[PDB]
């Protein structure tokens, strides 16, 4: 009897916060949201297109009411018992402006300072093209502590091309149907790739119907997927009110359904980038180390091409890796940019381009530093290690300027090695290894239950190795004597 | 001089309305004055401008309904970081 979506986000063992909704007008008197929603005096919408607008037939409150119904709705809502605040940024015709959205996002910041401290989620079930300002406004609100949940987009495209979806300091949500598949919307459907954080139910989603006080309707779209995540964040923040956006994202990622989505629907070039996660509520109130994989945008087939993967300011970059489908790569380095560690990967001369893959973690009181060693050209190879007491190796990195090749990093004799050494309370790190004599496509080693993967690496032996990347807690080494080297860490 | 930014999706552009973003650390007073300077700079050139909003709290900047012919003049303005042309956002 329970809707498949609510049933899906619920784990097998199954919970103050204000949810701002920036959308269309809402039916505040609907049974589902009456008492739960407070319609603000705010409204900044563009004039409807007259030539196609008949006010008497137009149900102006269809999008928003359904969404508010997904987040807080009594009978078919995600987080039943969530304070909601409606803002009109879109007209009857579901159209708004970047300028209107900015004023609204300013209004939320104005409310935040005036009202006394408390958790607050912001739901943006809208998309436009990439807007440098709209992203800057979100980045400013996120820094202010607000949890922003945006929809990925219904254009069957790279989410990085649309705003607010592209802003990296906002949770971006894709849409998946009943059979854990990416939602098709007309000839298009859910957006994908690098900018999408996770997916959530987005097809046949039952919520409030503004047609009458008690009627319901099933709607499909990334807005609906974004509403589920908003509800889950509101559910989470209700129990841990001090949670940062970085903190909430890291938990959202962790508690999601891993490897459900039949990736086939996504373009091949996006599959590896697009995360295979489906939103799910954590099973309890609540120490553990959380790590996410941060793929960067393709370097480009250029000669001096470089790819840059970076973490949220609140996060520590424990390891950096690179990947190239062609196999042509010059390695990767852990450098500093704007006073913070960054994962920069260089492209090999004839190469189609490279990918830089960072491993961003939440480590409290961590003193993390990069130990670099130049290649000396020895029978053993290039080595570097954490000399400082209480400083643990969290991950290796290695790059080579050439074209043809115990708490320590070992690389190629021609390559300059880069080790990451962290000092954190009760942090302990072990290295897991796994090899195959003649690879088929990939070799994988994964950290055991309790241990978090901080550093994924390929043993410098095989020339033809496409790259190495961390998938959840599994070190994956794509190889078209390949040994996968995992750096497993934990705190007690 | 600052930079100009338009939406990449051409049918989603909304020219004639620009978000003038000022440099980080610009006080409301400086934002206010700059918006009034643009109006006068344009006025002298025989142009009508409408300051719709002056951002105070999230971004230092303002909202101007003006001719795109004034963009080069607007770009040379003090404390300007960049100017982004307004564009459409849609229900998802």
């Amino acid at each position: 009897s329970i809707p498949w979506n609510l049933e899906r986000i619920t784990p097998p063992r199954y919970y103050l916060v204000e949810v701002y909704l920036l959308d269309t007008s809402i039916q505040s008197d609907h049974r589902e949201i009456e008492g739960r929603v407070m319609v603000t005096d705010f409204e900044n919408v563009p004039e409807e297109d007259g030539t196609r607008f008949h006010r008497q037939a137009s149900k102006c409150d269809s999008h928003g009411t359904h969404l508010a119904g997904v987040v807080s709705g009594r009978d078919a809502g995600v987080a039943k018992g969530a304070s909601m605040r409606s803002l009109r940024v879109l007209n009857c015709q579901g159209k708004g402006t970047v300028s209107g959205t900015l004023i609204g996002l300013e209004f939320i910041r104005k409310s935040q300072l005036v009202q006394p401290v408390g958790p607050l989620v912001v739901l943006l079930p809208l998309a436009g093209g990439y807007s440098r300002v709209l992203n800057a406004a979100c980045q400013r609100l996120a820094r202010a502590g607000v949890v922003l949940v945006t929809a990925a987009g219904n254009f069957r495209d790279d989410a990085c091309l649309y705003s607010p979806a592209s802003a990296p300091e906002v949770i971006t949500v894709g849409a998946t149907n009943a059979q854990d598949q990416p939602v098709t919307l007309g000839t298009l459907g859910t957006n994908f790739g690098r900018c999408v954080d996770l997916f959530a139910p987005g097809e046949d989603i039952i919520g409030a119907s503004s047609d009458c006080s008690t009627c319901f309707v099933s709607q499909s779209g990334t807005s609906q997927a974004a509403a589920h995540v908003a509800g889950i964040a509101a559910m989470m923040l209700s129990a841990e009110p001090e949670l940062t956006l970085a903190e909430l994202r890291q938990r959202l990622i962790h508690f999601s359904a891993k490897d459900v989505i039949n990736e086939a629907w996504f373009p091949e070039d996006q599959r590896v980038l697009t995360p295979n996660l489906v939103a799910a509520l954590p099973p309890s109130t609540h120490w553990q180390l959380f790590c996410r994989t941060v793929w960067s945008a393709h370097s480009g087939p250029t000669r001096m091409a470089t790819a840059i993967a970076r973490c949220a300011p609140d996060e520590e970059l424990l390891s950096c890796s690179s990947f190239s489908r062609s196999g042509k790569r010059r390695g990767e380095r852990m450098e500093a940019q704007g006073g913070k560690l960054v994962c920069r990967a260089h492209n090999a001369f004839g190469g189609e381009g490279v990918y830089a893959i960072a491993r961003c973690c939440l480590l409290p009181q961590a003193n993390c530093s990069v130990h670099t060693a130049p290649p000396a050209e020895a029978s053993m190879g290039t080595r570097v290690h954490c000399h400082q007491q209480g400083h643990v190796l969290t991950g290796c990195s290695s790059h080579w300027e050439v074209e043809d090749l115990p708490n320590q990093c070992v690389g190629h004799r021609e390559a300059s090695i880069h080790a990451s050494c962290c000092h954190a309370p009760g942090l302990e790190c072990k290295v897991k290894e796994h090899g195959i004599p003649a690879p088929q496509e990939q070799v994988t080693v994964a950290c055991e239950e309790g241990w978090t993967l901080t550093g994924c690496s390929a043993l410098p032996g095989t020339s033809h190795v496409l790259g190495a990347y961390a998938v959840d807690n599994t070190c994956v080494v794509r190889s078209r004597a390949v040994t996968a080297v995992a750096i497993c860490c934990r705190s007690r | 001089t600052a930079t100009f930014h338009r939406c990449a999706k051409d049918p989603w552009r909304l020219p004639g309305t620009y978000v003038v973003v000022l440099k980080e650390e610009t006080h409301l007073s400086q934002s206010e004055r700059t918006a009034r300077r643009l109006q006068a700079q344009a006025a002298r050139r025989g142009y009508l401008t409408k300051i719709l909003h002056v951002f105070h709290g999230l971004l230092p900047g303002f909202l101007v309904k003006m001719s795109g012919d004034l963009l080069e003049l607007a770009l040379k303005l003090p404390h300007v970081d960049y100017i982004e042309e307004d564009s459409s956002v849609f229900a998802q």
